[PDB]
């Protein structure tokens, strides 16, 4: 075969040419941190949370973007790798606001969970924080953009999945912002799906705002009946009351998306 | 013809208007060779 | 016997013989100084021979990185696969303290346009885009005039120089961004997107501008290319030390008696270069405080090192700095060193593209810290904090702008820590 | 200041009248041909520059016009307008003065140049005069570092300025003249101020140094 052999912490694994470092680690049950990499979108490589050390190399490479070369010993838990995650996670939380109590994402937030698994336990940031103004993009997706971590998942989803080149980045530097630049409503049959991909509380469901917390909801894997596609969904209840609807991944039907009517 | 090293020979840029660069690019069109074709009118096609 | 002292470059060696614009810069003027001479005969020797001359001459990229130019341009030297191949010239002169590039297009435009043809034929390219920064409107027009003259003289276009090789040259102006000097971010602007660098791989020699193979070269490393072929690569290598050979343009600026751009030889001593051409340090050489050798992306060095350091890549690397763009910025005793470097950080903070995390959220963090150091509104325990913050940016970024913004801070903390701590004491006791 | 989100106003809104003059359209017809077919989006920067020259700034209507003629999503033109800094999204004075203030131009006392310009016009940085003749802003390195201190007005570099030298140009501009570009110190270009030190010899003729093999 054309399979190449590479080592993940010394463990041999066979991969096809052009496989990325991040995909190599999945083959052996290892999951690299990530904020910008989504398996169903473009590759952005602009969060640097997936930086990984390659043995006998002086630099740490972006696992999500870097294709793997033959006989690379990937060190997913070396000291250099650990200090790359700690450094990056320190920059994300520098200007992030203290909204966890009043943030809808709280309890199911990738910034929160990966902070406690890969980041430090305190902060050495003494300066003031950046503050961005909200942007109205419709009656479904609420925007509180001070929490955006400029990952571009929303930008890449709308352009490629929903085919609506209406979201983008404006400015540059620490002031770079994500939005429409004008009073525009992101109204598409797949509009609600940007809520899920957004790893933080910048985008959240507006109808669902403030009603429940992730840990107190019971999940029921059911089917959608709003159309003939039969999208797999997870119905969330709390005290016998339906609270929200989430996609349930199925490769052959709906990938991991659902339409606004279902959602 | 005599060599004089005490005078500035770059004196044409004191009177460039606001469309000089574009006009020169326009004038350099008939000389250009035909461009290659990607095969589609745009990546959105 | 190879020499051990460098400098005193004889004018018959200086490649840029119209550096100061004291002679006609048009085609007739250029053709009276060896430009566009036997250019055809160079082309018909083949791409390998042209690269062999550059490869043997020991040339290194003059844009700041300093990689070997012969090896780089050899990546293009592979048979096509159904796509164009392009040579992109980086004239986005935006590095602070650097003005050498502005003096080549404006005064020796034809020498560059001769380089494109020589370089383009070497790489097998079909046309050259020249990226000239937006603020250089007048310089771009001069370059445009030269291109038209060459087009009407048969020196480019269809059947260039009579050699049967077609080669077009286009000049595209940037709309204003220091980051657009980066080789990949420069490619994005040509494509019409924002100027945000790409990750690597792929390298531009695989997927460059418009997705076709592309080589990005600085104006200086491309202007001298025809002369290397004409005068032989052996002649070029004779200057500078081994693996540092050639002549370099230098911009001496700041606290010097006579700031100037002068062409000299590689490995020239810094003290000799300043005193010989720049008229010495203002107030006498003992007034020297620090020097930034290669523009601003390189760490500064204190006076004690400036008295014996040669101007080349390896010697400056041995001094915990880098040759960079060879743009010497001099600072004297009257200079407030903290504020002077606190301003460089405030430059990168504005020029940061913002795409990736460390430089987007971290260069602003360093900028906010350095502002407090200027007033002394800090404590000594934060100096090591800023050192550690800088090393989290360096090497963790998409492009080198993040690397180039950490190094200025490290230099200041490395060689001038007492001034930082001295400043904080005064603020502490005053506000008491 | 300098927000990055557009809001509709009576004088700046998508119904504002803008259109390239037919002479500009001919120029655009040649800009688009510098790029391969199917990659016509590469003309966004030059076309946005051309519109700014016609109008002096970019209203929201101008950006949409560039998008319409190049078949580009409107948001992809708003990204470019806010990214590069030479695109003026708010009206500017008749003369946009831009005082460099980076370290090389700071070491040579640009602050005095900046202070002098404010005093002559009585406007703070970033402001425009009541008559809409001048707009003053600080900028980063402009590439004329050896000729510091210096400013740029519209398209020209005035170099080696001193507080008296700059105030002359403003007076010349306020009279409707076209002040000469280039340094105002006694030198012409990047050459040393105190007499040359290199190239003080006639340039060698064609064929000098050509190796025998070639
Ligand atoms: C932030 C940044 C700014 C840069 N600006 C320039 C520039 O203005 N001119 C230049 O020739 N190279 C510049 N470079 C270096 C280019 O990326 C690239 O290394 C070089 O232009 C390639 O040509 P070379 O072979 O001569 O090095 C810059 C790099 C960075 C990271
Ligand atoms: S996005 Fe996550 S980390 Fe930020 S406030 Fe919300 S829950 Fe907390
Ligand atoms: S809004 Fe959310 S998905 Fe979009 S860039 Fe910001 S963090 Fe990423
Ligand atoms: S280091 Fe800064 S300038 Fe370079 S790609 Fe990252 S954010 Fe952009
Ligand atoms: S997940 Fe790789 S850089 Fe974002
Ligand atoms: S520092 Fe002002 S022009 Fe370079
Ligand atoms: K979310």
């Amino acid at each position: 075969s054309n399979l190449i052999e590479v080592f993940v912490d010394g463990q041999s694994v066979m991969v096809e040419p052009g496989t990325t470092v991040l995909q190599a680690c999945e083959k052996v049950g290892m999951q690299i941190p990530r904020f910008c990499y989504h398996e169903r979108l473009s590759v952005a490589g602009n969060c640097r949370m997936c930086l990984v050390e390659i043995e006998k190399a002086p630099k740490v490479v972006a696992a999500c973007a870097m294709p793997v070369m033959k006989g690379w010993n990937i060190l997913t838990n070396s000291e250099k790798t650990k200090k790359a995650r700690e450094g990056v996670m320190e920059f994300l939380l520098a200007n992030h606001p203290l909204d966890c109590p009043i943030c809808d994402q709280g309890g199911e937030c990738d910034l929160q969970d990966q902070s406690m698994m890969f980041g430090s336990d305190r902060s050495r940031f003494l300066e003031g924080k950046r503050a961005v103004e909200d942007k109205n993009i419709g009656p479904l997706v609420k925007t509180i953009m001070t929490r955006c971590i400029q990952c571009t998942r929303c930008i890449r989803f709308a352009s490629e999945i929903a085919g609506v080149d209406d979201l983008g980045t404006t400015g540059r530097g620490n002031d770079m912002q994500v939005g429409t630049y004008i009073e525009k409503m992101f109204m598409s049959e797949l509009s609600g799906n940007i809520i899920d991909i957004c790893p933080v509380g910048a985008l959240t469901s507006k109808p669902y705002a403030f009603t429940a917390r992730p840990w107190e909801t019971r999940k029921t894997e059911s089917i959608d009946v709003m159309d003939a596609v039969g999208s797999n969904i997870v119905v969330s209840t709390r005290t016998g009351e339906v609270m929200r609807i989430l996609p349930r991944m199925h490769e052959d039907i709906n990938e991991e998306w659902i339409s606004d009517k279902t959602r | 013809e005599p060599f004089d090293n005490t005078t500035y020979k770059n004196l044409q840029h004191h009177d460039y208007s606001t469309y000089t660069f574009l006009d020169l690019n326009l004038d350099l069109s008939k000389f250009r060779m035909p461009q290659p074709s990607s095969g589609r009118e745009s990546p959105r096609h | 016997p190879k020499k051990t002292s460098f400098g005193s470059l004889k004018d018959e060696d200086r490649i840029f013989t119209n550096l100061y614009g004291r002679h006609d810069w048009r085609l007739k003027g250029a053709q009276s100084r060896g430009d566009w001479y036997k250019t055809k005969e160079i082309l018909l020797k083949g791409p390998d021979w042209i690269l062999g001359e550059v490869k043997t001459s020991g040339l290194r990229g003059r844009g700041g990185a300093g990689f070997p130019t012969g090896l780089k341009w050899s990546f293009m030297n592979k048979p096509s696969d159904g796509r164009p191949k392009y040579l992109v010239v980086n004239a986005d002169e935006g590095e602070p303290g650097t003005c050498k590039d502005r003096e080549i297009i404006r005064h020796d435009p034809h020498k560059l346009v001769e380089g494109c043809l020589v370089g383009g034929r070497a790489m097998g390219a079909r046309a050259a885009y020249i990226y000239i920064r937006g603020e250089f409107y007048n310089e771009a027009s001069n370059l445009q005039v030269a291109i038209r003259e060459a087009y009407e003289a048969g020196l480019i276009g269809k059947n260039a120089c009579g050699s049967g090789y077609d080669f077009d040259v286009f000049v595209v102006r940037g709309a204003g961004a220091y980051i657009c000097g980066e080789e990949t971010a420069l490619i994005e602007s040509i494509e019409g997107k924002q100027g945000k660098p790409r990750l690597k791989p792929p390298f531009p020699a695989d997927v460059g501008v418009f997705g076709c193979p592309t080589t990005v070269a600085n104006v200086e490393t491309v202007a001298v290319s025809p002369t290397i072929c004409r005068r032989g690569g052996a002649w070029f290598a004779s200057f500078g030390r081994e693996r540092n050979s050639g002549t370099k343009l230098f911009n001496i600026s700041g606290h010097v008696n006579n700031p100037c751009t002068v062409e000299e030889e590689m490995s020239v001593p810094l003290k000799e270069l300043i005193e010989k051409h720049a008229g010495g340090v203002t107030g006498g050489w003992d007034n020297l405080l620090a020097v930034i050798p290669g523009g601003s992306s390189t760490p500064l060095i204190p006076k004690s090192v400036c008295e014996t350091v040669l101007m080349d890549f390896d010697a400056l690397i041995q001094a915990q700095t880098g040759l960079g763009t060879a743009a010497v910025i001099v600072m004297d005793r009257s200079t407030d060193i903290v504020k002077a470097i606190a301003r460089l950080i405030e430059f990168y903070k504005h020029e940061s593209c913002g795409q990736c995390t460390p430089c987007r959220e971290g260069v602003d963090w360093m900028n906010k810290v350095m502002a407090r150091f200027v007033r002394g509104d800090a404590r000594p325990a934060e100096i090591d904090s800023l050192w550690e913050i800088s090393k989290q940016i360096e090497g963790h970024t998409i492009c080198a702008l993040g690397d180039g913004a950490a190094w200025p801070v490290q230099g200041l903390i490395r060689h001038f820590r007492p001034e930082l701590e001295e400043r904080m004491q005064q603020f502490a006791q005053q506000h008491q | 200041g300098a927000l990055f989100v557009h809001r509709d106003t009576p004088e700046n809104n998508p119904e504002t009248p803008f259109d390239f003059t037919p002479e500009n359209y001919k120029r655009i017809e040649a800009i688009v041909k510098n790029y391969p077919e199917g990659h016509k989006a590469a003309a966004v920067l030059p076309v946005l520059d051309l519109a700014q020259r016609q109008n002096g700034w970019l209203p929201i209507s101008a950006m949409n016009k560039v998008a319409e003629i190049l078949q580009v999503p409107p948001m992809r033109v708003y990204e470019v307008a806010t990214f590069y800094t030479m695109y003026n999204r708010k009206p500017v004075g008749k003369y946009h003065i831009q005082v460099c203030t980076t370290t090389p131009c700071m070491l040579r006392n640009s602050d005095s140049i900046l202070e002098a310009i404010q005093k002559k016009l009585g406007i703070k940085v970033g402001e425009t005069t009541p008559d809409k003749l001048f707009t003053l802003i600080e900028v980063e390195c402009l590439g004329a570092c050896v000729n510091a201190p210096m400013v740029q007005i519209n398209d020209n570099y005035y170099e080696d300025l001193t507080p008296k030298d700059i105030e002359e140009i403003i007076d010349e501009l306020k009279a409707g003249k076209i002040p000469k570009p280039g340094p105002r110190s006694g030198r012409f270009s990047c050459e040393p101020a105190g007499g040359l030190t290199s190239l003080t010899e006639p340039p060698k003729g064609p064929g000098f140094g050509v190796q025998a093999g070639l």
